[PDB]
């Protein structure tokens, strides 16, 4: 997914 | 058929060579590193490089015309080229055994001294120390403490979009000990994000000269391979820190 989130 | 070249070096100086008009970039190299005394063993920690703007220098690719170059982007202001010779290497344990070459300290130190300047280097904790050293001139000792600081032998690529974040952008930074990532918004203001993938993550990598961007896949924690994707516009340059990271890895000599 995103990387800078989870 | 000869033409004159116009090289940036470390140290503030240039120097012009006369080579053949269709050179490529290492034929390049080799003649302005043996018209500056370069021996045996320094000529391979120096590349030639293109100025890109005042905070990014990009490495010519093997198969580019320096001389093309030159031609392209000359005016008459100082230095008088778009052409550089700048240091190459990620292993800052190699340096320290040049520490008897006076020729590779001395390029060594002025452009670590750029570096400060420009920011890439944090010195900041021990600024006022490396200042006395670098008043007295002691270029070893400064660049022995220097060589500790977060940012030496790191490099910062220009931000750029990413198909992995929904908004904003990357600043991407890379070094012998990983592969950065940091986040910044679409102007390039740096929030406050940070990833680190280790080198020993990464399965494969790649360019797309199509979609103008570097693509490398990982393989992190437990998960599966996934693909990531940088459009830089820098992205042969990025895939020659890759390469280039992996061999000094590989011929590294020491634990440390």
């Amino acid at each position: 997914g995103d990387i800078f989130s989870t | 058929s000869d033409v004159e070249l116009r090289v940036a070096l470390p140290d503030g100086t240039t120097v012009t060579v006369r080579v053949k008009k269709n050179s490529t970039t290492d034929q390049v190299y080799q003649a302005i590193a043996a018209k500056v005394g370069m021996d045996s063993t320094t000529v391979n920690y120096f590349a030639l490089f293109e100025v890109i703007s005042h905070s990014f220098v990009r490495k010519l690719a093997p198969n580019e015309f320096p001389h093309k170059l030159y031609i392209q982007n000359y005016t008459s202001a100082v230095p008088g080229t778009c052409l550089t010779i700048r240091k190459w290497l990620f292993t800052t344990e190699e340096e320290i055994l040049l520490n008897d070459n006076d020729l590779a300290v001395t390029y060594f130190f002025h452009q670590a001294v750029d570096d400060v300047k420009k920011g890439y280097i944090k010195a900041e904790e021990k600024s006022y120390q490396l200042q006395k050293l670098y008043e007295q001139r002691k270029m070893v000792m400064y660049l022995n403490m220097l060589r500790t600081c977060e940012g030496y032998n790191e490099i910062i690529f220009p931000h750029c979009a990413c198909d992995s974040r929904r908004k904003g952008h990357v600043i991407t930074a890379i070094s012998i000990t990983h592969f950065k990532l940091h986040a910044c918004t679409e102007e390039g203001q740096l929030e406050n994000q940070v990833i680190a993938f280790e080198w020993d993550e990464m399965q494969r990598w790649d360019t797309d000269e199509e979609g103008m961007a570097f693509c490398f896949e990982y393989a992190r924690g437990e998960k599966k391979p996934r693909w990531v994707k940088i459009f830089t516009p820098y992205f042969n340059y990025m895939h020659e820190c890759f390469e280039r990271v992996f061999c000094e890895l590989k011929w590294r000599k020491e634990e440390y």
